């Protein structure tokens, strides 16, 4: 059972640059090594097969080298769409063809309290929207009346857009209508990058 | 020229039998490995098995005897069948094609997985299915099980600039997520804007007008 | 410091079952009429060229261990003069590999 071991895990490194992605077979696998790219709402597509040959279609800006035990896909002339995951698969020893565990390749604040319908049913959740990060590392804290919410806020995180840059965040505070009918200031504190932190109160206008 | 299209369950209960079916459009079985690969929700790729036009198969031993594939000459489809399902089997499942060379003529006996089906999410649990509730804003689908959920606009037409987020698991044991759109300024009337939401697992398609 | 490969590649003239029929010029004797000859290939086993012409995926390779890519250029070009290797001199900064296409 050959075990594939990619190394950099993550590389959010800058465009135009030359990048070297590694892969390491625990055994000698001649040149039976393929490289897959995994886009967002997409299945994997084949980049390099036979350790070195570009799959019909995929552009010449991709370069797969290596043999025996250490292998490398290599990209330099980056297009925008190139953020994705990059997996490697050995196919010398099988059953188990085996893959590697891959390599992973100021904001804008908004706010949204419930509609009519979400209330009339039972409980109500207030969500905020961080359209377009750069970079994604952040902390967003809900607070109501000089407080801090702990355990009743959920978090959602998008992966970089292909035909653009950026990340995106989606937090949500979950309580009952026996709690939204009350209270005053509702603050979504987005830290970085000094913060404009939108809000509303108690219920309002159209 | 080769279309891969799979389909099947998506929810099922421990002890039972998963069944999935890939159908191939624009080409045929000819000396290709018709394969089955899966990825657990935040995990590694895992090779399940493969079949060729013969009937010859090769399954992954590390799944004991549970996995079995078959092929259907008439319709140009082939099918996964996992036995004794348990929670780890929750994974996205893909059908894929691998070409197998040519005896004598070819350097190798395996070229990549060159052709992949769209993917089928399969969630194993005891919990029963619930369609989401749809609450306009923007679009909000809430409190559904299991994964995943379909978000298209104006029967597919409306498309651009979206950030439809990943699902967020709630404490209620039910998933929920949030779909936005970006259309700045206005033009409020003239064009009417609807979210199509579909949830295959529970036969729920809401065309809720926003 | 780094290791350099050099691939000596027979050029293929070719033109779907994955089979392509192709012709190329083989040696032996060491100065025949340079023999045009027809072999069968697996389409996935040949990579294109800027013309329709192809090279095989892998070739007969020589490896040096140079001080720099410059010195490796000489060494190979010398090695090629030494054995009857003339053709297109292309090179990759990621494979560190010199490919020559003969025929
Ligand atoms: C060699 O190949 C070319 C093109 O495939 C063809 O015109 C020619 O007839 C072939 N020769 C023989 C003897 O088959
Ligand atoms: C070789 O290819 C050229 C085109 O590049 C073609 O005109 C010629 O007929 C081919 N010769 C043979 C012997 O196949
Ligand atoms: C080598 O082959 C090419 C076409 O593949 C041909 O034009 C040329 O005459 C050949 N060289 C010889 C026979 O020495």
């Amino acid at each position: 059972d050959t075990v594939m071991t990619q190394s950099p895990a993550t590389l959010s490194v800058s465009p135009g640059e030359r990048v070297t992605l590694s892969c390491r077979a625990s055994q000698i696998i001649n040149t039976n090594l393929a490289w897959y790219q995994k886009r967002p709402g997409q299945a994997p597509r084949l980049l390099i097969y036979a350790a070195s040959a570009r799959a019909t279609g995929i552009p010449a800006r991709f370069s797969g080298s290596g043999s025996g035990t250490e292998f490398t896909l290599t990209i330099s002339g980056l297009q925008s769409e190139d953020s994705a995951v990059y997996y490697c698969q050995q196919y010398k020893h099988w059953p188990p063809y085996t893959f590697g565990r891959g390599t992973k390749l100021a904001p804008s604040v908004f706010i949204f309290p419930p509609s009519d319908e979400q209330l009339k049913s039972g409980t109500a959740s207030v969500v905020c929207l961080l359209n377009n990060f750069y970079p994604r590392e952040a902390k967003v804290q809900w607070k109501v009346d000089n407080a801090l919410q702990s355990g009743n806020s959920q978090e959602s995180v998008t992966e970089q857009d292909s035909k653009d840059s950026t990340y995106s965040l989606s937090s949500t505070l979950t309580l009952s209508k026996a709690d939204y009918e009350k209270h005053k200031v509702y603050a979504c504190e987005v830290t970085h990058q000094s913060p404009v932190t939108k809000s509303f109160n108690r219920g309002e206008c159209s | 020229q080769v279309q891969l299209q799979q389909w099947g369950p998506g929810l099922l209960k421990p002890s039972e039998t998963l069944s999935l079916t890939c159908a191939v459009y624009g080409g045929s079985f000819g000396r290709y490995y018709w394969s089955w690969i899966r990825q657990s929700s935040g995990e590694g790729l895992e090779w399940l098995g493969q079949i060729d036009h013969t009937g010859s198969t090769t399954y992954n031993p590390s799944l004991k005897g549970r996995v079995t594939i078959s092929i259907d000459s008439s319709t140009n489809q082939f099918s996964l069948k996992v036995t004794s399902v348990i929670a780890a089997d929750t994974a996205v499942y893909y059908c894929a094609r691998a070409p197998s060379g040519y005896p004598g003529v070819s350097l190798y006996q395996y070229y990549g997985l060159d052709v992949w089906g769209q993917g089928t999410t399969v969630t194993v649990s005891s919990a029963s299915t619930k369609g989401p509730s749809v609450f306009p804003l923007g679009c909000l689908v809430k409190d559904y099980f299991p994964e995943p959920v379909t978000v298209s606009w104006n029967s597919g037409a409306l498309t651009s600039g979206v950030h439809t987020f990943p699902a967020v698991l709630q404490s209620s044991g039910l998933y929920s997520l949030s779909s936005v759109v970006t259309v700045p300024s206005s033009s409020l009337g003239t064009q009417t804007y609807i979210c199509n939401v579909n949830h295959k697992p529970s036969n729920t398609k809401v065309d809720k007008k926003v | 410091m780094t290791t350099f490969k050099l691939a000596a590649c027979v050029t293929l003239n070719c033109t779907e079952t994955r089979v392509k029929h192709c012709s190329f010029n083989i040696t032996t004797d060491v100065k025949d009429r340079k023999q045009k000859v027809n072999a069968t290939f697996y389409d996935l086993d040949i990579v294109p060229l800027s013309s329709s012409l192809y090279r095989l995926i892998s070739c007969q390779t020589t490896t040096t261990e140079a001080v720099d890519a410059a010195t490796a250029a000489k060494v190979f070009k010398q090695y090629a003069n030494d054995n009857g290797i003339d053709g297109e001199w292309t090179y990759d900064d990621a494979t560190k590999t010199f490919t020559v296409t003969e025929g």
